[PDB]
């Protein structure tokens, strides 16, 4: 539940996680910029492509697929019905099917499985810390308005590394306060409401605790503040950062002519 | 009487032997205590007492119900009526408003009428040895000694009988741990089995009558304490540890002392050592 | 020579009634193991937090905390921060890092220590405490001994001066304490420290130089483990638990055999127990 | 101008909120995530100005260790901030009161469950913004009527707890 690192060698494994998170936001913005058929099938291509570089089985993608599918066939299905023109197909009393509803439903449901391509191979391909580190490097242009970044990224990598022990100690606060006899799922509304305090007090409570040994410990340490301090964990351009932004480059061009335009 | 039948329970790639074939039968009224290493899976056998978890492959008969792999989660709130769990930290589960209704928040889940449930709440806190006019502070602003006296009062007020306590003496001072081995000590004596899980062995040594030894998840001893730490090999081999009385008793035999019987407890070696020199 | 010296002190915290730490006074020697006893809730982490300046005394007039011949005050505490180390009682509130080996690199990282000296400095740290085979270990897959010893890896990377164990193993497995002990007593010798341990329990404290016992925020009595130890009186009254071999020695008075207050540890009792036999 | 116990507290905070995104409450026919009662512990401790950080960080430590599923995106770190900012408007320090509640979930409701995310999902996935109000209208229309009662509760403890010694200010 914790984690979706899966490890191995091809090449996107060796990605620097910053050159890939500006591939992933590069591609969600360019699925903008498709309307035309033959857009919708460079997209295809290039999310195939990337996917099929990834060297990764079907079956992550398709558990990555599984808990929103409801919602994209939902989806779907109300664009094929929205919108209406050309041939009627099969009718009803307002249902009213359609060349150009079936394939808006198809280049909706394109944009799905790409989106979730994409992020899955995010998710799946690199390191919780990589990601972690990308981010922090990503929110440096906030320099520029005076706002800390040092904070933000320590307070993000504390949050980041508390939330499995957090999710254990809850997990064990439940399994004592269902010893005692509490309910967690039954009886009504009220009930079921009434019955989070005791999942969320104490562990409240705990966090009180823990964040104030943490601060303690920190400022025992030597923590004067975010300025003045290197690092341990650096994240290093390769050359093999060359092949997402001649990748992610090459997408573009294709969407200057490709689309209407 | 706690009957296990080949209970066995796994965590995929993660796939871990968290426990496997036990074959015991727990009598009741005794004192039964859990050893074993860290590791040893001591809390997940406990955790099969009041069904958290559930066997992959197995039957348990616990205080007449019967536990199955496939049996589900309706129905238990009879089961854990009379098989309660202390954890580790249990000052960690405190939540409500006032002392008093934190412990009878314990009754309240088990169908106790209101005015049953105040009553037994006082009871239990004045057996505990809480303070008369600390009934009614927040639980949150008692000390650490406090908190664990109240929660220990809230997980055992509804008089269950197969209780197991996963060190409830962990942090107490030795007063403290004195008064509430006493308290268990006693509460068993009216004929409720008191399931202890310690790393610590001189307590289990006073007081406990059986001893579940567990090894990687698996029993290996089950016996009475006086025919458990009868060689110290044995126990050092199976990272088991040994209460200091039978250790020094062991090292004084180097010497020559010849000390009759097997000495476990305190007193029991004072006793020993002034017959021995006659 | 003393390392440390705290002369009177007054730590009220704020708001509540009563001092946290009435009128205060004792020394540490320089190399030596200080062990603080004390009841449960009487004032130990308090003098922890003042050693290395975390806290300061209200009084600040008439107080005075001496560290390695540098005084305390509202200038220095960056300072002598940088000599006293502390390992906290909670094996996993502490552990600030991501990883291991990310943990002990923090205290270097709050120095503004080049990366290339960092990369062998945390190395050697993580290998001195045994802990190499475990370096970039989540903190979830560790178990309270190990993230004890990454805490003082991490508290050694900066090579302090003082080791103030508060409390450090007061949660883990008798084996543990046993491993941990044992570590500290190792690095100690090797880097030539000054370790002080604050312990609830008596049997740690037995092996100490010296022993400090705190009762209700005051010095109650101060001395050697071998003549702290006998006047079993005052260890009843305050709440600590006797070592065992005294006991064992006072269960054997009540019997009817006396024994000179002389007999400390455990192989002289089996001795003098072995010549009163041979009579 | 937080001391560093209320930044590690923060943090503490936004763990919590990533946490309760997962814990479901209901049955089979209708299922509500508590993701909902981190915001309003944003909201009700550290207040709007650092309930909007809050908000975005949680989104982001979601997204990095549970992953983003639904598609990297800055709008939905928007709308993940924006709850929280409301709910510190609403109830940062003023004493309990069931309008209070009441108003910020309606608030929060219209403002980012509908009409805000709404807005994103019908950008991203290119459908008209009527076709995608309607594919979700019926959970952020039933949904409300349950969190002014678990968010009336959760604060309730949370007020309890407040007033113990164990919070230092
Ligand atoms: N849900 C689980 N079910 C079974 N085994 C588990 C589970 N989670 C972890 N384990 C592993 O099972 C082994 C035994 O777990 P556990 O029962 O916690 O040992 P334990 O010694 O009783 N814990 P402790 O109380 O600190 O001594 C360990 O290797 C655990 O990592
Ligand atoms: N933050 C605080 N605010 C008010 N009083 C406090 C605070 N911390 C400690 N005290 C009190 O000050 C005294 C000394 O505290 P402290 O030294 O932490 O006890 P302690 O010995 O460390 N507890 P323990 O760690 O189990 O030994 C006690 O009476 C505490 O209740
Ligand atoms: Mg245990």
């Amino acid at each position: 539940i914790i984690g979706r690192y899966l490890p191995g060698t091809t090449f996107v494994y060796r990605v620097d996680p910053r050159a890939k998170l500006l591939t992933t936001f590069y591609f969600i913005i360019m699925i903008f910029l498709a309307n035309n058929w033959v857009s919708y099938l460079v997209i295809s291509i290039f999310g195939l492509a990337y996917v099929f570089a990834t060297g990764l089985k079907a079956r992550v993608f398709w558990d990555g697929v599984k808990p929103m599918i409801w919602m994209i066939v939902f989806t779907s299905l109300l664009q094929t019905f929205f919108m209406a023109g050309g041939k009627v197909y099969w009718h009803w009393w307002i249902f009213t099917l359609s060349s150009e509803g079936l394939i808006n439903g198809l280049y909706v449901f394109i944009r799905f499985a790409m989106i979730i391509l994409v992020s899955t191979v995010m998710t799946v391909t690199t390191k919780p810390l990589e990601i972690a580190d990308a981010m922090e490097w990503m929110l440096t242009p906030l320099k520029l308005f005076k706002v800390n970044v040092g904070m933000i990224s320590l307070v993000i990598s504390i949050a980041l590394r508390f939330v499995p022990t957090l999710f254990d100690q809850t997990v064990k606060i439940m399994n004592a306060q269902r010893s005692r006899g509490a309910d967690f799922n039954d009886g009504g509304l009220v009930k079921r409401a009434k019955s989070v305090v005791p999942m969320l007090v104490p562990l409240f409570i705990d966090s009180l605790e823990v964040a104030l040994d943490l601060s303690t410990a920190m400022e025992s340490r030597g923590y004067k503040g975010s300025e003045g301090r290197t690092r341990y964990r650096i994240l290093e351009w390769s050359k093999v950062d060359l092949i997402p932004v001649a990748y992610c480059l090459l997408l573009t061009i294709l969407m200057i002519t490709t689309r209407k335009h | 009487a706690i009957k296990f039948e080949n209970v066995s329970y796994v965590y995929s790639p993660l796939e871990a032997i968290g426990l496997d074939q036990l074959n015991f039968s727990l009598e009741e009224g005794k004192f039964i205590a859990l050893v074993g290493h860290t590791g040893s899976g001591k809390s997940t056998l406990m955790q099969h007492f009041n069904a958290l978890l559930k066997p992959t492959s197995g039957k348990i008969e616990i205080a007449g119900y019967t536990i199955t792999p496939e049996t589900g989660n309706k129905g238990l709130k009879d089961l854990r009526r009379k098989v309660s769990l202390a954890f580790q930290f249990s000052e960690a589960q405190l939540f409500e408003n006032t002392v008093l209704k934190d412990v009878e928040y314990g009754p309240r889940n088990f169908g106790f009428s209101e005015d049953e449930a105040r009553e037994a709440a006082l009871k239990w806190l004045k057996k505990v040895g809480l303070k008369d006019d600390l009934i009614e502070h927040s639980p949150f602003d008692l000390s650490g000694g406090q908190m664990r006296r109240v929660a220990l009062a809230g997980v055992l007020a509804y008089e269950p009988e197969i209780i197991c306590l996963d060190e409830p003496a962990a942090g107490l001072d030795p007063m403290g741990r004195l008064e509430m081995m006493q308290l268990f000590k006693d509460y068993q004596a009216a004929g409720h089995t008191v399931i202890l899980v310690t790393h610590n062995m001189d307590d289990v040594a006073d007081y406990a009558d059986d001893v579940l030894a567990l090894e990687h998840g698996r029993l290996i001893k089950h016996a009475s304490p006086k025919e458990v730490f009868k060689d110290s090999e044995w126990l050092q081999k199976h990272h088991l540890a040994e209460p200091r009385s039978a250790r020094f008793a062991a090292k004084l035999e180097a010497a020559g002392l010849k000390l009759p019987g097997q000495p476990l407890t305190m007193p029991e070696l004072a006793d020993a050592i002034k017959q021995s020199l006659k | 020579g003393s390392d440390n010296i705290i002369s009177f002190d007054h730590v009220t915290f704020t708001d509540s009634p009563r001092p946290a730490l009435s009128d205060l006074s004792f020394a540490i020697e320089r190399g030596s193991w200080t062990a603080l006893i004390g009841h449960n809730g009487s004032g130990k982490s308090t003098v922890s937090k003042l050693i290395n300046g975390l806290l300061a005394p209200d009084d600040l007039d008439k107080s005075s905390i001496t560290v390695d011949g540098v005084k305390l005050g509202a200038d220095t505490v960056w300072e002598v921060r940088e000599k006293v180390g502390i390992v906290f009682q909670n094996p996993d509130n502490q552990f600030v890092g991501a990883t291991v080996s990310d943990d002990v690199a923090f205290g270097l990282e709050n120095r503004a220590v080049p990366r290339p000296e960092m990369l062998k400095i945390v190395a050697q740290a993580v290998a001195d405490v045994g802990m190499a085979d475990y370096a970039d270990s989540e903190p979830s897959n560790l178990s309270g001994g190990q993230k004890q010893r990454v805490a003082i890896a991490g508290i050694l990377a900066v090579k302090p001066q003082v080791i103030i164990l508060d409390e450090s193993t007061s949660m883990l497995d008798p084996e543990g304490k046993e491993q941990i002990l044992d570590l500290v007593r190792k690095i100690k010798e090797d880097n030539n420290l000054t370790v002080i341990s604050i312990t609830h329990d008596l049997e740690e404290a037995a092996g100490a130089d010296q022993v400090l016992v705190l009762d209700d925020g005051q010095l109650l009595d101060q001395g050697k483990p071998e003549e702290i130890f006998p006047k079993v009186e005052m260890l009843k009254r305050i709440g600590l638990d006797i070592p065992f071999v005294y006991r064992l020695k006072q269960l054997l008075k009540e019997r009817g055999i006396v024994l000179p207050d002389e007999i400390d540890d455990d192989e002289k009792l089996v001795q003098s127990l072995w010549q009163l036999n041979s009579k | 101008k937080l001391e560093l116990r209320e930044l590690v507290l923060l943090a503490m905070v936004i763990a919590i909120k990533v946490i309760l995104g997962q814990f479901k409450v209901g049955n089979a026919t209708l299922q509500v995530g508590l993701g909902f009662i981190g915001s309003v512990m944003l909201g009700y401790l550290f207040g709007p100005w650092w309930g909007f950080a809050g908000g975005a960080l949680s989104d982001l430590v979601s997204s990095v260790i549970f992953g983003n599923l639904g598609g990297f995106f800055i709008g939905f770190t928007l709308t993940a901030a924006l709850g929280p900012m409301i709910y510190g408007f609403f109830l940062y320090k003023q004493p309990i009161q069931i309008w209070r509640v009441i108003a910020s979930v309606i608030c929060v409701t219209v403002i980012c469950n509908i009409g805000l995310n709404t807005l994103w999902v019908s950008m991203m996935y290119g459908i008209n913004f009527m076709v995608a109000l309607s594919s979700r209208i019926l959970k952020e229309m039933i949904t409300p009527w349950i969190q002014m009662v678990a968010v009336w509760f959760i604060l309730e403890g949370l007020s309890r707890v407040k007033l113990s010694r164990k919070f230092w200010s």
